């Protein structure tokens, strides 16, 4: 997955 | 959303051989600048998924090398070769870039092998649950390969009907056989009339049905 | 040791509002995101939504936007998961996993199963399958738990607290005529060694908050 969030 | 198409959705492989998993995104899946986030997990009856496949191509760590992520574009292949008991469960494939993420159908891998007769065991009901007005007589058919299988309770003689319950394990992870537990339920009354206990098994691997019996007044 | 450990399997009304907890352990938590699932034996497996939680960010699917709400407690490294109204269609096992950054799926948690129902919810009894002549062949025998008239699913079985998992077959549990559950779990063991060796099935349940440990001893007639 790419994520979701900018940082963490 | 990207919709995923898992094909086949069951997926029966001989021991040893090679097994394709068709996964289509409906979509391009490609992130922006770096790969198709396009991943594989595996998962068994009564765990976690557990991941093999990242970025279409790379193994996880630890993943044995039999197995291989391939595509590009929307059309993407998980190959195991030298398929083990080991690698038994319902495969997902897995889009992680556009959101929602999706999952694939999942695509169920089921061993061949050969032929096993099972091994019959029968438990009559203990104390502590004839104190409690019921009576349950367990007939065990354990490890054998192909799953079909024919159970019958006889009851003084007498062929029962309607009064069992059976379930199939899924295949074994280690020996690719499969195991059955067969329940007979009866009153305390109905089970303290009655004195020889049989449970019937008719199964490939044997040249004739099995008895299991014993006697209600014991050995 | 990186570890999720979920929450407690439940039975919940109709229209009621439950929450699941996912703690996290092993690892820096406010490094990852965590990410929650939706598996059930008809759809499979579904992407519910996200929840950064050192800053508290979260993100879901549409089909779960307002049932469905994330928090997280920096302090205990905890994710909750709340649902708000509960339909039939709620009837699922839910799973947390950790993500970092352009990562994958690799720790999950060890889900939990929510089921949705007006029925009561009742423990289960535990009976011995003993070990006997007619449960004997070629030098191993065969013992077991009988698992009887719990609801709703699912059972949990270890034997010996774990330590005993070669030869064990806990079986998929059947729908009995009552609309109770009734599961078996067996395990093969060598014959020869049945007067040194102890076989307590732990058999658990926990939406009745059940824990039943049984020591399953041979009796000859």
């Amino acid at each position: 997955a790419v994520g979701i969030g900018a940082v963490f | 959303d990207v919709l995923m198409t898992q094909t086949p959705l069951s997926l029966p492989v001989s021991l040893g051989d090679q097994a394709s998993i068709s996964c289509k995104s409906s979509q391009s899946i490609v992130y922006k600048d770096g790969n198709s986030y396009l991943e594989w997990y595996l998962q068994k009856v009564g765990q976690s998924p557990k991941l093999l496949i990242y970025r279409v191509s790379n193994r996880f760590s630890g993943v044995p090398d039999r197995f291989s992520g391939s595509g590009s574009g929307t059309d993407f292949t998980l190959k195991i070769s030298r398929v083990e008991a080991e690698d038994l469960g319902v495969y997902y494939c897995f889009q992680g870039t556009h959101l929602p993420y999706t999952f694939g159908g999942g695509t169920k891998l089921e061993m061949k092998r050969t032929v096993a007769a099972p091994s019959v065991f029968i438990f009559p009901p203990s104390d502590e649950q004839l104190k409690s007005g019921t009576a349950s007589v367990v007939c065990l058919l354990n490890n054998f390969y192909p799953r079909e299988a024919k159970v019958q309770w006889k009851v003084d003689n007498a062929l029962q009907s309607g009064n069992s319950q059976e379930s199939v394990t899924e295949q074994d992870s280690k020996d690719s056989t499969y195991s059955l537990s067969s329940t007979l339920t009866l009153s305390k009354a109905d089970y303290e009339k009655h004195k020889v206990y049989a449970c019937e098994v008719t199964h490939q691997g044997l040249s004739s049905p099995v008895t299991k019996s014993f006697n209600r007044g014991e050995c | 040791q990186v570890q999720l450990q979920q929450s407690g399997a439940d039975l919940v009304r109709p229209g009621a509002s439950v929450t699941l907890s996912c703690k996290a352990s092993g690892y820096t938590f406010t490094d990852y995101e965590m990410h929650w699932m939706k598996q059930t034996p008809v759809h499979g497996l579904e992407w519910i939504g996200a929840i950064v939680p050192e800053t508290g960010y979260t993100a879901y699917n549409q089909k779960f936007k307002g049932k469905a709400i994330l928090t997280a407690d920096k302090s205990s490294n905890t994710v909750y998961m709340q649902f708000r109204s509960l339909t039939s269609e709620d009837s699922a096992v839910y799973y947390c996993s950790r993500l970092k950054l352009l990562g994958y799926f690799d720790v999950w948690g060890t889900g939990t199963t929510v089921t949705v129902s007006s029925a009561s919810t009742k423990g289960p009894s535990v009976f011995p399958l003993a070990p006997s002549s007619k449960s004997t062949s070629g030098g191993t025998a065969a013992l077991g738990c009988l698992v009887k008239d719990y609801f709703p699913e699912p059972v949990t079985v270890s034997w010996n607290s774990g330590a005993l998992t070669s030869g064990v077959h806990t079986f998929p549990a059947v729908l009995q005529s009552s609309g109770l559950y009734s599961l078996s779990s067996v395990v093969t063991v060598p014959s020869s060694s049945l007067g040194t060796q102890t076989y307590i099935c732990n058999v658990n349940h926990k939406p009745s908050n059940t824990k039943v440990d049984k020591k399953v001893e041979p009796k000859s007639c």
